[PDB]
Order: C-alpha cells, then structure tokens, then sequence
DNA sequence: TTAGAGAATTGGAGAGTGTGTTTTTTTTTTTTT
DNA sequence: CACACACTCTCCAATTCTCTAA
C-alpha cells in the first residue's frame, strides 16, 4: 500500500424537500445519478424540490493506491501500481506500508476529458472494487498462569537477560541494563521520571545496532531512528504541508511518538 | 508607464533623465472599478548624440588653448581642496584611452581603471559623486550594496512569458562610461571576482538557464576603498 | 484567414517578366542550368540572385524587394511554368515550386535592431545568431476526405496569417458532408509540410552602448525547417510580416511580427593547389603555423604549438569491444596576472569553428549542460542546449576557471572524460553529445604563482580534475629585462598599429550592418608568417586528414613513454606538474596525430613523434 | 484515387491464392492456413507481409505504403469477409465476450467490428529502408514507415474501448457504438424506435461485458545518441501500440517499429487554438527488438580457474590475484552478494576492471560517484510536461538490480548517495518520494567500487580512512579492499605502450599468445556455475574457526589489532562458497577455505 | 342523465441564442554552517 | 476560431370548458 485517502461519503439515498411547502421525498441512486423530482407532489410548483444534503443518506468510500510487491517485481523494473476502492467496513482496515492480498472485481470506468464536458476518453481507467482484504505481513489466563510461577522460578532475572538478543555474543551487563530499561520504574505523582536511559559505545561493526533493532522489534510503542540528519523519521517535531492534501500537519518526532516506550537512537 | 510612438521609439535608454510631455490616460483594454494608467508620450526632453556647431567650435577652441589639461583638472571637483594628482588621474579616466582591434581580431582595452585606497575623510566619496555626475555615462554603487548578478548581468524569468531573460547590471548600464564603486573593500570576494572579465576584456560572458551570450561592458571602474 | 486577392493584370505582367528571366537559354544559360540541377537533385526550391535579376530587369528587381509577397507568388508560378517546360513529369510531383533569394538587397540588409515596422511586406536580409529552435511539427496544407456514404472524395486546402496564398482557401477542418454524412480523412492522400520557428538575435558586439541584443522570430518551412541550429551565425532572407490577432470580439492593435524565410545561409567554414604547395614547400609547417597563430601575443611558443594541436584535434578511435578513445585535446593554462591567457582564449574564440565562450562566475552547471524551457509556440517543456553541448565537435574556452564552483565543474568532469553529458529533466532522460575540446585558463591560488610552494598547492584544483587535461602549462610573469624589452617593443608596436581604411585621428566605431551582400564581396604568407585567412582554410582542410599511426613512430613513443615514466620516478614531489600515466601515452598519441594533421602527412612519422614528446616533456616537467 | 471496391477483391485474391514453400518444396498457402486459425480463434494477430505482396503486385505495395491506414481497414474488411469460407469447427468460448457473442448469435437466429475478434498488421517491405526519428517528416504523414530508436518510456497496458455496448432498461434491446476517435460521446437515451415512438424515456446502461476492448499501450521512442547531429538534442516520437503488439518492448530496448505516421486528433478547445499545426504519433504495426558437451571437454582442463581469471582481464599483468577476486564478485556467495573496493592513484588501470566487469556482467551498470546531472545512483522523477504525468526512472543501483553496479570515484559520493549505498548494502532496496508519496525499488546488486585518494597519490604512511576520506561505516561493508598500485617499471611500461600503440594503429588487441575464453562462453560458464547452491559441511566448522582465529590473532600480534569482526568470518564463508560455486561442487572444502583466507590476506598485503 | 361536438387555455417540443475551454532556475537572505 | 452546455422564447396540438343531442 502506497497511500490511503480520506473518508469519502458516497450518497445512497437523496433527500429532497420543497422550498415552497416543505413537502419531502426520497430518491434512490441509479448507478451514480439522481432522478431529481422536477415537480412537487403536495403542491405543484416546478423546480421547487431542493436536495437537503445532510438529510440524505451516505456510506463510506475510500481510495487506496497499491504497488506491486518488491518480491514480485521483475529484475530492475520500476513498480506497477493499481487503484483500489473500498466501501463500508473494508475502508478503515488497511494503512500505508501494509502488504495485502486484495480480492476484488476488476472494474473499468470512463474518464471525462474535462470536468464540464461529458465527452470521455476512449482509453478507460481501471480500478478494483475491494471484496476482501488479507494482510500478509502481520508477522489471558493461559499466559498469566505460566508467568506467575515463572516469576518465582530461581534466577529468572538471568534467564530473561540471557533471552535478550540470542543472535549476538553475550554482554551480560548490557543485556541486564536493557532488561531493566524495558521494565522501567514506577510512575507516580512528583515529576520524577520512571524512564531509564541507556547509552552504548563502541566501534562501527559492533553488535550495538543489532541490539537496537532487536529491542525495537520487541517492545510496544517503540521507535528506531538515526541521529544523523538523513534519518527516515526525525527525532524533533516539525510542521509540514501534507502533500496529498496541502494542509498543515504537525509531525511529532520519534521522541514524542514513543511517549510510553523505548526510543532507539542509532548513530547518536 | 510610458507609451512612445513613431520617432519617440529609441529616443531614450535606461539611465536617461527626461522631461516627458504626454497625455495621462487609462489603458482601455485588487478592486472592481480599477483601471491601469499610463502616459502617452507626446514629447521627450532629455535633460542632459549631437552637438550644435557653436558648441562644436567652442570645443575646438577649448582643446586648442595650451593649458587645457590644467583647466580640466581645476574643473574636477572644484569644491575639494587639494588632491591635484588625483584630479588629474580622474580627468584621464574620464577622457579614456583609445580602444583598438588588432589584425588578428584581438581587442585592446581603452578605458582606464583607477583605485583610491586609504585614510577616511579624504574626499574619496566626494570624488566618486563628482565623477558620476560629470561623466557622460555614469553610475554610482556601493560595494556593500552590490552583488555579482547586480553588477554584471542577471538572469530571471518574466511573469508575462515563461522564458529566461537577461537584465543589465551596473556594468551594462554604465557600458560606454564609468562605474563608481564606493566602499570597494566592503564587497564580498565572490562578488568581486565577477568584474574581472568586464574590467579587462570589457565583456560579460553569461551561460545560464540555456541562454549563452557575451554582452559588452566597455566601462571604466573608479573604485574607492579604505585600508 | 490567409486568403488575399491580387490584381491579375500585374500578376501576369510580373509572371511574364520572371519567366523571361528564368528562360535563360539564349544567354549564358545560368538559370536554365540551375533549374536543370533543381530537377536532377530532386529539389523544389530555386535560389535566385537578385544581382542577376537586376542586370536583366532592374525595375522588376526593385518591385520584388519592395512588394515581396505578390512578386514572389508571380515568380513561383513562373518557375512552375519553366520546370514544367523542361520536365512535365517532375513538375507534378510537388504542389508548389519555391524561390529563395541571394545577392545584395541594398537597404533591406538589416539586423534585428534596425528591422523596424517600415520593412513590413519587404524582402529583408537579416543577419544574426540563432538563440532558439522549436520542434519541427507538420502543418496541413491540403487534406483529402473520403465520404463513405456518398462514395466521393472532397479535397480542401488551407491557409493562415503565416501562409498567404493568393488562391481561395479555408481555415476549418471539415467533419461532415453537405448531406451531413461523416467524412474520413485520407492521410496518405493529404499533403502536409514541415514547420518550425526560430529566433534570430542581434550580434552582441554590434549592439549599442547600454543595450541588450534584440530578437526577431523567423518561420522556416519545407527544406528550411532544420537548416540552422542554436549558436549558428546566419543570414536569413525572407518577407517581414505582422500577424493580426484577435481575442473574443476584440483586438489589441499590437501585432507580433515574424520573418517568413525564403532562404537561409550559414556564415561559417565557406582551391587545393595552394595548400598542397604549402605542405610540400615548407619545412616544419607546424612551426610556421604555430608562430603565426596569435601574432599580437609575443612568445608562448610551446603554448601556441599546443593550441594548434587543440585546433587540429586528434583522431577519434572506437574499438571492437566498444571501448572508446577521444580525439579532442584538453589544455589548462595556470598563470600569473597579465600573461595573455585570456587573449589566447579570445584568439581561439575568434578563429576556431564552434568556439563557445565561458567564464567561471558567469556560468552555472545548467547553463553549461542543458536547461528546461517551455516552447513558446506550444507551451510544452523541453531541453535547451547549454554551452558544452553547443560546443560539440568544437571548443569551449573557459576563462577564470579557478573562480568556478565545484558543483559547476561536476558537469565538466563527465564532458571531458566521456565526451557526453547525461540529463534527467523535462520528459526526457538522455545522453547528449558534448565532444568538445576544453581550453581552460586559471590563476593560481594567492593570485601570483609562489616559487616557495609546490606546484600542486599553487594549482588550487584537485588532481582528479587535473587528470582530465592532456596538457597543463604554467605561465609566469618572469621579470627578466631582456624579455621585458622585447615584449614591450612588441606591445608598443601593436598599440601603434592602425587599420588601412581609417584616418589617423579616428576613434573606434561601434558596429553596424556593414555586410551588404549575402556572399563575401572581396573574395599564402602575410602582407614569412602565414596569413590568418589562409590558415583558417588550411586548418579546416587539415582537420579531416585522419592520419594513421606508423610502427617506428609507435616504437619511439613507447620508448619515450617508458623513459618519461622513469623520469617521473626520479622526479621529486616538487619538480613535476603532473604524474605520468597511460593517459600521458594517450596524450602523446593525440599530439603526434595532430602534428601529422599539420603536415597533412596521412601517416604519423618520427618527425611528428619527436615534437609530441618534446611538447609533453615541456608541459609536464617544470616547477 | 483508386476504386476501393475493386481493391478489396484484389486483396481477397492475394489472401486466398498466395503460396510459399517451407519444407521439402511442399506448397503451403501461408495466409489461408492462418485464416483457418483466425476463423477458429486459434490466432488473433495476422501479420501480412508486403514483401509477400510484392511478389505479384508491387503497385499494391506502393498503394499500401502511401495510404496505409485505408489499406489496413480494407485488409481487415477482406479478412472478415473471408473467414466464413474457412470455418470448419466450433469455437471453444473462453472470453466472456465470446460467451456474449454466442448468445447474441443464438438470439439473432431465434456490429461487424463487434463480431471482429482479430487484428491485422502490415509487416513492412524490405525496400522501405529504416528511418531515424528525425527523418520522419511531414511528407510521410499517413504512410507506412519503419523507424529505429531507443524505448525510453512505456505505459501500463490499458483497456481501449473499440465498440461500446449498451442495454436499454425499458425495451430490453442492445445498442452498439463503434469508436474511432481518441474520445467519444457516451449514449444516454435509447434510440430504438420502440422507445422513441412511445416517448418511453428509457435510458442506456453501458455493458463492459458486452463491449469490445483492446489492449492499448503508449510509449516514447528516442533517437540513438550517435545518430543525432552534432549540436542537436535527441528527438522523440510517441508510438501508440495496440493488441498483440503490446508488451513486446520495455524501456532501454533498441527497437525498430513499422507503423503509420499520423497526426493527433483534438477535441474541445485544442483544435480551436492549435490551428493548422498538429502533433504526431506512430501507429505501431510491428515492433522488433534489436557448451554442455564440447566446452565441458575444455573445462576438464585443470587450468579452468586460472583460464577464467586470465580471461577476466587479458590487458593487465600481475593482477591475477585481483582477477580471481573479481571472478568471485561475478559468481557471488551462497544465499549472498560480494562487494569489492579498489583504491589507487588517478590515471591507473583500475577503471579497466570496472569497464571489463561491466561489459562481461549480464545485468550491470557503470556510473561514477561524482554527482551525476542525470539519474544518479538512486531513482528520479520525470514530469513529461507535454501532458504532465510524473514517471519514475531507476538509476544505476536499480538498473543493475539482479547484477553488478560499478561506481567510479566512489569517494566523491555525496552523503545523500552514501546513505542510499547503506540502504542497498544493508537491505538491498532504495526508497523515493514520487509526489510526496513514497515508493520502494529493488536493488539486490553487488557493488564494485573504485575510489581515489582525497589529495595527491596514495601514501601508506597514513591510515586508509585518512587516504580515502570515507568512513569505516562504508569501508567495513566491503569484503575485499585492494590497493591497485602503480609504480614506473621500465619493461612493463614498454609492453603496455606497445600494446596500446598496436590498439591504436590496428584497432584490435595484439596477439598475446594466449587464447582466453570468449565472452559468451564465460557468461554460459558463470550461469552454469552459479546455478549450483553449495553447502558447507559441519566437520569443517572447526577448521574455519581455526583459520579465522589465527588470522585475527596475527592482526593482534603484528598490526596493532587492526579492525576485524564477525563479518570477517561471514565474508570468508561467502568467498569459500563462491569458490565452491565456481568449482561447481555442492560441498565446500579445505581448498575453498584456504583460498578464501589467502585472497583476504593478499588483499590486506596489497594494502600494507 | 350521459356524453359528444366546437372553442379556449395550458403543456411541452424544439428552434434559437449566448458562454467557456488547452517540477525548474537564478537570486536574495537568514541561519547555520 | 468550435464544439458542448445552459437558458429563453415561440409555436403547435392535446386537454379541458362550454353548449347541445341521444
Ligand atoms: N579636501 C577636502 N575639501 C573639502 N571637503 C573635504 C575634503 N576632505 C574631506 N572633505 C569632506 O569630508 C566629508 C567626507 O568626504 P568623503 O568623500 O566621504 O571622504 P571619504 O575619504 O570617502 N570618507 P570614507 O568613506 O570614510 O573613506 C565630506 O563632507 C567632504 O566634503
Ligand atoms: N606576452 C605578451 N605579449 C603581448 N601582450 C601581452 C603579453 N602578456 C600580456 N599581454 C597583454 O596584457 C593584457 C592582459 O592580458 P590577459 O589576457 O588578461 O592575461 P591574463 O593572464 O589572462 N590576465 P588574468 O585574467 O588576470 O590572468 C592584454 O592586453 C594582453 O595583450
Ligand atoms: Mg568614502
Ligand atoms: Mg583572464
Ligand atoms: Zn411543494
Ligand atoms: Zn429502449
């Protein structure tokens, strides 16, 4: 998924009211166009029925822009992309960056040459009406009962610390410190931080970055970013024009996004 | 805005002081009833390409008398006490040498470049302000207030048609005369290296935004600076 | 639009006069012969000399130049009659036979500045430099439509304000029969013609004092649609017209003016016995040419030899594996103030073909390579060539090269290394050819060269860039009184010179349109220094010789390359200007090839190899 | 000009009666045999060859070439009128439009262009020599032309409406609208007599199921750079491709397109404004793109490893060590990339290796790190502002995706590109914002870097990062760091100069008195040797450990503990597995580990 | 008491008139380098 | 420019009112 639009309301039933006598009627949607009443029924005035927008009925719609997977692209080619349209409950189930198997009906629709003229291009636009989404990159008492006795097992501290990052050769006190950072103190109120701050030092080519990436994959509300100015997501907060909308958005940095977690800062 | 017509076209150039005689009028093909105004020029008096014969023969007389060099030098900045050698050099700068093209096509500069450099309160700025007013073609600019583009020539797009055009700087506006660069020590070095070609070769070679040309900048540089 | 009625009586009189002019049989047969060649070469534009038309019929020539359109259609109809008389089969291949004009046009010779509204409807000859070209696009002149319901073909012919026709014409493309049936275009049976717009700019050296150069738009059609490209100095003969426009029931009386060209002439590069006699009679013609190269600059003999090698160029080699060796020779001059670097660059600008001026602070990378601009005709964005692209198969002279930005020199890296520049802008990702020699001039850091610092820190440029130049000369203002005496003698002699057509007290005139014929009117040692006019033609003929390398000269070059490598080894880190590499060997091959071109030898001899080795020795091993 | 009614019968006679001999002098009607397949829907595209037409009517060929589109329509009409003569089987309906047409026919028993499911194209005559794009002038409008060029942009295949099918809601009748123009007016109200006479007010609903679509694809061709004139920009032409001609060509492909050169039709306000001028496109009609026993007996020679390494750079002497390392670059380790960096003075045969490996590699690129004015190491956006559509170009790293990217002057790479190299070497992809929206590109490629010292010649007195001025975060990603030294050396210089002078005076490599393997044989060998996927045996783990620790401890004892890490062992294993692939054995062994260790040690020896 | 023939009023078909449209580079300036 | 929308006016004929016969 490359982008996901704002929620688009699609009219399902138009509500008309007579501006002369307040008599109301309802019109059903015929393949995207309204059969507007040209006359009122109670009275008989012509062109008196006005569309009451917020008494009409609407349903959710959303546009999604979906790129072919990197694992599926042919060698050295720029990726292809399709447009999906989801409606009702399937609208708010997919975010940008997700990988999905989408089942839907492959539609083809005309596009008018300019908005005030009904001539259409011979070459049709295509999109997929979404019928089903399946995410394919996602990866209680029965746990509490295990954890209660495992907590009173001997040297559970050492067991958890050694469980941290099995893929690297062991630095006992580093792993112990990261474990105590994960658990943290107790937050109470005055103003004292329960958060624990840890710093790792060493040459490039040490296991410090592997530790950072591991615990970022582990912890909830985690973040991973570089102190270098070329980082994917910044540490500080900033304001930017949302390019697909042009309206301002306050992008709070990783330190604010990790307000109840661990912020991993590589190249500090 | 001025509308000129028939023989009033090319009667003036930028930098000229004029007295315009004309009809104040609206264009006739921010607000509602707003109309853009201009003057339809009916006459131009350049305040000051021709000398009357009386001026001409008087100039012959003035050149003929034997102490014309001393008379000119005493005419340079008469309100300034002293500095006779500096005034004489300024007279030489005002009159200039002779430009030449040699048989192989190479050009030799004719204009004279003069730098005044040193103590404050020594009337350097007054000499520049005199020379800018006395030279037939003359522009005064501060070194601090100038840039490379604004001195030589600048490239910019026109809102009326999306294409890159050139606009002349100080050197182009003073082509055929003198540029009086006051505060010459204050300008940036990157801006100061812009005028080397225009000082010696008396040309400005621009290659920017696709437009590639070589303008003329046949002008003297009279510069004032401090230690 | 475009249809105009003409008086048939004067049209027939003019057509009679022009057919009499073209039927040149009883006289020398010049235009009989030219129309025969027009038929034979499969051409349909005849270039007529108004000098000949004035000799035969002076009043008709004057009326032609002052009443261009009606007289030109009369002339073209006469030409169609005459070509039909010679070959009636060939006359039907083309809808119209065109006439372009050459010769002297009197007062109609103009520049874009003096081309005022008084010249509208006249034939004018405008001399200038091309600054823009649009893309060649087809223009419908005659469309055939097949009506499938009615089973008949209609044929319609068109015109616009640009295309004045003197026959009835439309300007609306039909889509329905008179019975309201649909019409199908027969594209193959329709006729279209190529159309392009260019802009001709005033020569900058001829502009008045405070002024920027002015411009005129030119419309080229048919064979003329790609006869001039940007940077060409050209003479365009055509009819000067205004285009009366309208905008929704209203017109501003301001009309744009265009030159509808009828003839385009280049002003560059345009018998063998004198050159053959020169190469056979002279001993070391390379030396005579080199010392004759820039007379107004005293000394700098080796630099003049190197610049002559740059002008002659090496030979371009393409190998069976697709690897490539450039023929262009690149020269860098680092030196003190007032050692004539700029004047040498200006000489090469004045004398070489397609020599592009550039300076470090006056230019940018975009202007050096290529820019996005919008075609004013269309509005679409497209590329516009920069200086090094315009300099393809030519020279770019970069003065003040040390003052240039590194970001600007990034482009010069690709151009010098590979002879190309790659771009990704507008709708186009492309590889433009920039096969140009570079003649760069720079000052050392600290202005004046410092004897108590190494050459590689006097030269402010990095060795990666310095590797691109074949030759690197250090030019020092040695204050030896002997050289000062002879240099000052030469300089004062130059400053005492005056031209022959000029009085003793004359100040230098500002330029004007003094060229008043489409071809040169006046048209090997000096008036034993070689003449400049001869030397231009000689270098033109010598550039195309393409001599082959010979085995003994190759052996000599190999021996001397290995010896130069040993000298590089023994040299201290202060006693060299550049290290010796395989590119030094390539430089030796290129310089020997250029010397062979100077001799017009067709084979690289030991004579060439010796001078190449001497020049490389001189350039490389200095401090 | 001609009577098209008679021309259609001439075309029918050609299609029915032309014959050619294919095998043993047997006579076959090449177009009747294809009309049979067209009638049976076994074949959809019919490429009629005007070289075949020339064998019995050159005048018809001239008429077709001079008025091609008219004759294309005539040939299509003739073929459609001929297919019922060649019907002899029932069609298996596989398109939903086949099913709809089947029920349409049954209901008619109870739209010619609609019933027409085939497409006819002229394969150009050989007398028409291929033009360049610049030579396709206005005189050739409406005429069959062959044009050579570089494909530089290709759109996705889109559905182009040919015949719009509608259904009425009131009278239950189908309505058909053939579409010739690039735009059309949709039908709103039913034109049937039953609705019109009754004033029924019944409207029309488009049925895509019943309508006919055709595959459509726009592309841009560009001039060959060496064919452009000296001072000029390369010209470009739009080619509109339909049906079976779609998907034949991709960007970067050298193509020759036979087609019809036509002006673009305009609607609304464009025809008002443009006047007599028109843009043009080429209507594509045909697009053309421009060991095991015998050499195994050669490969059986024990030379083969050194034979390949010698063939990797025959113009260079003494560097067989480096050539073997670059062989392992091309082979790659077991899944896997192998990255190499070469350091040396400017003006040395270090770019020669980049050139050779780029030439030999099947998928490759060869750029420079010095901030290209084109598409850089990473992707870039093009606006195409005749229409304004943004489009994405790959760059070096993306265009060398499943191969090798050669980077010259790797040190002068800016930080914006160094971060991209980090992205490639860490996770083998790059990411770019097209219009504020971010798209991800594959780059699963091995990097062959060549750096130069920041200032002056190389100086072993200083450290490597001091020489090159590039951080250890870059330098540690590489598997072999080589110093390609160059000293003056009299006899070697003499031989190099003799070699280059022979190359100049003969335009060919001198006889070296060695027979290297040809480039195609080398390519087939590397594919055959990289098809293998070896595995390291567990019994060799102790020996790998011993070699790694002794190399590590030698670095401790003799070179002040210069940097090494676990990626050193990983690089040794990747090199040994690449050697196993090269030897075409699916088990790694002592000799592979020894040679990997030796290769790393000699690269460090070149540094020291 | 229904309904049908002649006269007048209202519905709407259609003829006529008017409106709107088809990333890029050089330069400055403050802050940050 | 010229090809679609948007809006007004006019005429034509179809329906309903009025007066008469079945
Ligand atoms: N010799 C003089 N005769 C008359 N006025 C003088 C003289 N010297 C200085 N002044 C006056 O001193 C003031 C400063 O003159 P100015 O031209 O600015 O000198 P300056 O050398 O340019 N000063 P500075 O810009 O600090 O170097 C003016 O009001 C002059 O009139
Ligand atoms: N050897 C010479 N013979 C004749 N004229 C010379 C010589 N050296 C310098 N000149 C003259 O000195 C003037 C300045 O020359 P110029 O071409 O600017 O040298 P330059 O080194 O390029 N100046 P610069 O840009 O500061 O380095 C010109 O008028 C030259 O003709
Ligand atoms: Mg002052
Ligand atoms: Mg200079
Ligand atoms: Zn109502
Ligand atoms: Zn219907």
């Amino acid at each position: 998924v490359i982008r996901t639009s704002q929620l688009i309301p699609e009219m399902q039933e138009a509500f008309f009211q007579c501006q002369v006598c307040a008599h109301t009627t309802r019109v059903e949607m015929d393949r995207g166009r309204i059969a507007e009443p040209s006359v009122c029924g109670r009275c008989h005035t012509t062109h008196s029925m006005a569309l009451i927008h917020n008494r009409s009925l609407f349903s959710d719609k959303q546009m999604i822009k979906l790129q072919e997977s990197p694992e599926d692209m042919p060698a050295g080619q720029t990726p292809h992309t399709v447009i999906l349209f989801a409606h009702n409950d399937l609208v708010d189930k997919v975010q940008p960056g997700d990988r999905v198997n989408v089942t839907g009906i492959y539609r083809a629709v005309p596009i008018r040459v300019n908005p005030r003229v009904s001539n259409v291009k011979s070459v049709y636009k295509t999109h997929i009406d979404v019928i089903h989404y399946r995410k394919t990159d996602a990866k209680s008492e029965k746990r509490v009962e295990l954890l209660k006795e495992l907590s009173r097992k001997p040297d559970i501290y050492e067991r958890l610390a050694s469980a941290l990052a099995p893929s690297i050769y062991e630095h006992e006190d580093i792993k112990k410190g990261i474990l105590l950072q994960l658990f943290g103190g107790t937050r109470k109120d005055g103003k004292f931080r329960a958060e624990i701050n840890i710093l790792l030092c060493g040459d490039p080519g040490t296991s410090k970055s592997q530790l950072l990436q591991y615990v970022y994959n582990l912890v909830p509300r985690g973040q991973y970013t570089s102190g270098k100015g070329s980082s994917a997501v910044g540490l500080t907060a900033y304001v930017m024009k949302d390019p697909e909308t042009r309206q301002l958005v306050l992008q709070t940095g990783a330190l604010v996004l990790s307000d109840n977690g661990i912020c991993c800062i590589d190249e500090f | 805005q001025l509308y000129c017509d028939r023989y009033l076209c090319d009667k003036v150039v930028p930098g000229n002081r004029v007295t315009i005689m004309g009809i104040y009028s609206i264009k006739k093909f921010v607000g509602v009833g707003i109309r853009s105004s201009y003057i339809r020029v009916l006459g131009i008096q350049v305040d000051t390409g021709a000398v009357s014969p009386q001026e001409e023969e008087e100039f012959r007389r003035l050149a003929a008398l034997p102490n014309v060099y001393e008379v000119i030098s005493k005419s340079i900045a008469p309100s300034i006490f002293g500095g006779t050698d500096m005034k004489k050099a300024i007279a030489c700068l005002l009159f200039g040498g002779s430009r030449k093209r040699l048989p192989d096509g190479l050009t030799r500069r004719g204009d004279i470049n003069l730098l005044m450099l040193g103590d404050p309160g020594t009337a350097k700025s007054q000499l520049l302000k005199f020379v800018e007013k006395c030279s037939p073609i003359g522009v005064y600019t501060s070194g601090k207030g100038s840039s490379a583009a604004g001195l030589t020539a600048s490239v910019m797009r026109d809102p009326s048609s999306r294409n890159f055009i050139m606009e002349g700087g100080a050197m182009v506006l003073a082509d055929g005369g003198v540029v009086c660069i006051d505060e010459f020590d204050k300008m940036r070095e990157d801006d100061r290296v812009a005028i080397h070609e225009a000082m010696e070769q008396q040309t400005i070679s621009i290659a920017k935004a696709g437009i590639t040309t070589t303008l003329n900048s046949r002008c003297s540089v009279l510069a004032a600076a401090n230690s | 639009a475009g249809t105009v009625v003409l008086d048939d009586v004067e049209l027939r009189e003019a057509q009679r006069d022009y057919l009499d002019f073209l039927d040149d049989e009883e006289d020398q047969g010049i235009y009989q012969s030219k129309v025969r060649e027009l038929i034979s070469d499969n051409q349909y534009r005849l270039i007529v000399n108004v000098n000949d038309l004035r000799r035969k019929n002076e009043k008709r020539a004057n009326r032609l130049l002052n009443n261009a359109f009606e007289e030109l259609v009369a002339f073209q109809r006469a030409l169609k009659d005459f070509v039909a008389s010679i070959d009636a089969t060939y006359a039907k291949q083309y809808e119209e036979f065109y006439v372009g004009l050459e010769g002297s046009f009197g007062s109609k010779h103009v520049s874009p500045r003096t081309l005022t509204s008084c010249f509208l409807s006249c034939v004018v000859c405008v001399e200038g430099i091309v600054t823009k070209c649009s893309l060649v696009r087809p223009k419908v002149v005659r469309s055939v439509h097949y009506c499938p319901a009615t089973k008949k073909t209609i044929e319609r012919r068109y015109s616009d304000l640009t295309t004045l026709v003197a026959f009835p014409s439309s300007s609306v493309y039909p889509t329905k029969d008179e019975e309201n049936n649909p019409l199908e275009t027969e594209y193959g049976l329709s006729v279209y013609k190529d159309h392009q717009t260019i802009t001709i700019q005033e020569m900058p050296e001829k502009a008045p004092a405070g002024q920027l150069p002015r411009s005129v738009d030119v419309i080229l059609d048919d064979d003329l649609v790609d006869k001039a490209k940007p940077g060409d100095r050209v003479q365009v003969v055509g009819t000067y017209r205004c285009l009366p426009g309208k905008k929704g029931g209203y017109t501003s009386g301001t009309f744009r003016t265009v030159l509808i060209a009828c003839n385009v002439k280049q002003m560059s590069k345009d018998i063998a016995k004198i050159k053959k006699f020169s190469k056979t009679r002279s001993k070391d013609i390379f030396d005579q040419l080199a010392k004759s190269l820039a007379p107004s600059i005293h000394g700098h003999d080796y630099v003049k030899k190197a610049i002559l090698c740059l002008l002659l160029g090496g030979v371009e080699r393409d190998l069976e594996n697709g690897s490539h060796i450039r023929g262009d020779i690149n020269i860098l001059l680092i030196g003190d103030p007032s050692v004539a670097k700029s004047q040498l660059l200006r000489y090469v600008l004045c004398t070489a073909p397609r020599a592009i001026p550039t300076t470090g602070r006056g230019s940018s990378g975009v202007g050096l390579t290529a820019a996005v601009t919008t075609d004013q005709e269309t509005g679409e964005r497209r590329l516009e060539a920069g200086a090094m692209v315009l300099a393809d198969r030519g020279v770019v002279c970069i003065d003040e090269f040390d003052k240039m930005s590194d970001m600007d020199r990034t482009a010069i890296h690709e151009v010098m290394e590979q002879g190309r520049v790659t771009i990704a802008k507008a709708g186009i990702h492309a590889r433009l050819n920039a096969r140009c020699s570079v003649l760069a001039a720079a000052n050392p850091v600290y202005g004046r060269y410092d004897q108590y610092k190494t050459p590689m820190e006097n030269i402010g440029l990095q060795d990666s860039l310095l590797s691109r130049f074949d030759l690197l000369f250090i030019m020092l203002d040695q204050m030896d009184p002997e050289q000062d005496r002879e240099i000052s003698d030469h300089v004062l002699r130059m400053h005492r010179y005056r031209a022959p057509g000029e009085q003793d007290g004359d100040a230098m005139p500002l330029g004007s349109a003094v060229d008043i014929l489409a071809t040169d009117d006046p048209n090997l040692h000096g008036t034993k220094m070689v003449s400049a006019a001869f030397m231009k033609k000689y270098i033109h003929v010598a550039k195309i010789i393409k001599p082959v390398l010979t085995q003994e000269s190759a052996t000599y070059i190999a021996e001397e390359y290995s010896r130069l490598r040993s000298q590089d080894s023994m040299s201290s880190d202060t006693a060299r200007t550049s290290p010796v590499t395989a590119r030094t060997l390539e430089t030796l091959i290129r310089l020997a090839t250029a010397h062979a071109k100077a001799r017009m030898s067709k084979t690289v001899d030991l004579q060439d190899a010796e001078e190449a080795v001497e020049l490389v020795q001189y350039a490389y091993f200095k401090k | 000009l001609k009577d098209y009614a008679l021309e259609k019968e001439k075309v029918k006679k050609f299609l029915q009666e032309f014959y050619q001999d294919d095998e043993l002098g047997k006579k076959q009607f090449k177009y009747g045999n294809q009309l049979v397949r067209l009638a049976h829907r076994e074949q959809v595209a019919l490429y009629v060859d005007l070289d075949d037409v020339a064998e019995d009517d050159p005048e018809l060929v001239d008429s077709i070439c001079e008025n091609a589109r008219r004759y294309a329509k005539l040939f299509a009409d003739a073929v459609q009128e001929l297919l019922p003569q060649y019907k002899e089987r029932e069609v298996v309906n596989k398109d939903v439009l086949d099913v709809y047409i089947e029920h349409r026919l049954m209901m008619e028993q109870r739209p010619a262009e609609l019933m027409r499911r085939f497409e006819l194209y002229f394969q150009g005559p050989s007398s028409n020599k291929p033009r360049v794009i610049r030579e396709v002038r206005a005189d050739s409008v409406g005429k069959l032309v062959t044009v050579r060029g570089i494909v530089t942009r290709v759109s996705e295949v889109k559905p182009k409406m040919v015949v719009a099918t509608y259904t009425c809601d009131q009278c239950g009748a189908e309505t058909y609208q053939p579409i010739q123009s690039p735009t059309f007016m949709p039908l709103i109200m039913c034109p049937s007599q039953e609705c019109q006479t009754n004033r029924s007010g019944g409207r029309l609903y488009l049925q895509t199921r019943g309508s006919r679509f055709i595959k459509f694809q726009e592309m841009k061709m560009q001039e060959h750079s060496d064919q452009v004139p000296v001072g000029n920009i390369p010209r470009s032409i739009t080619v509109l491709v339909e049906g079976e001609n779609t998907r034949i060509a991709q960007p970067g492909d050298h193509v020759s397109v036979t087609g019809i050169f036509l002006p673009i039709l305009r609607t609304g306000f464009r025809q008002v404004v443009q006047g007599l001028l028109s843009e043009t496109y080429l209507e594509a009609h045909r697009i053309v793109k421009m060991l095991t026993r015998e050499e195994l007996r050669q490969i059986a020679e024990e030379d083969f490893y050194e034979k390949l390494a010698a063939s990797i750079a025959p113009e260079i002497y003494g560097h067989e060590d480096v050539k073997k390392a670059l062989l392992l670059l091309l082979v790659g380790g077991v899944d896997g990339n192998i990255n190499i960096c070469l350091m040396g003075d400017p003006g040395v045969a270090k770019s020669q290796l980049l050139s050779y490996i780029d030439r030999l590699a099947p998928r490759s690129q060869y750029t420079t790190g010095r901030g290209s004015s084109g598409v850089g190491l990473t992707a870039a956006v093009l606006r195409d502002s005749v229409s304004g559509e943004l489009t994405l170009e790959g760059g070096a790293l993306v265009l060398a995706d499943q191969g090798v990217c050669c980077i010259d002057e790797f040190d002068k790479m800016a930080e914006a590109d160094r971060t991209a190299i980090h992205e490639v070497m860490e996770q083998q992809t790059i990411s770019i914002a097209k219009a504020g929206i971010l798209t991800t590109l594959n780059a699963r490629c091995s990097i062959l870097a060549a750096a130069n010292p920041a200032y002056g010649r190389y100086n072993p007195r200083r450290s490597l990062e001091q020489n090159i001025q590039l951080p250890a975060a870059l330098l540690s990603r590489f598997d072999l760091l080589w110093l390609i030294q160059d000293r003056p050396d009299r006899d070697n210089d003499l031989r190099l100069a003799q070699h280059i002078t022979y190359v100049h005076q003969h335009s060919r490599q001198p006889p070296s008195q060695f027979e290297p393997l040809d480039m195609k044989l080398m390519r087939r060998y590397i594919a055959m040797c990289r098809e293998k996927q070896p595995m390291v045996p567990e019994s060799l783990a102790d020996y790998i450990t011993a070699a790694y620790v002794e190399m590590r401890r030698e670095a401790w004892a003799s070179k002040d503990a210069t940097y090494t890490s676990a990626r050193t062992l990983l690089a040794i294993l990747r090199l040994s597995t690449a050697l196993a692939r090269l030897r075409m054995v699916d088990v790694v062994e002592k000799e592979d580990v020894n040679e990997a260790i030796r290769l790393m040690e000699m690269s460090k020896d070149s540094l020291l």
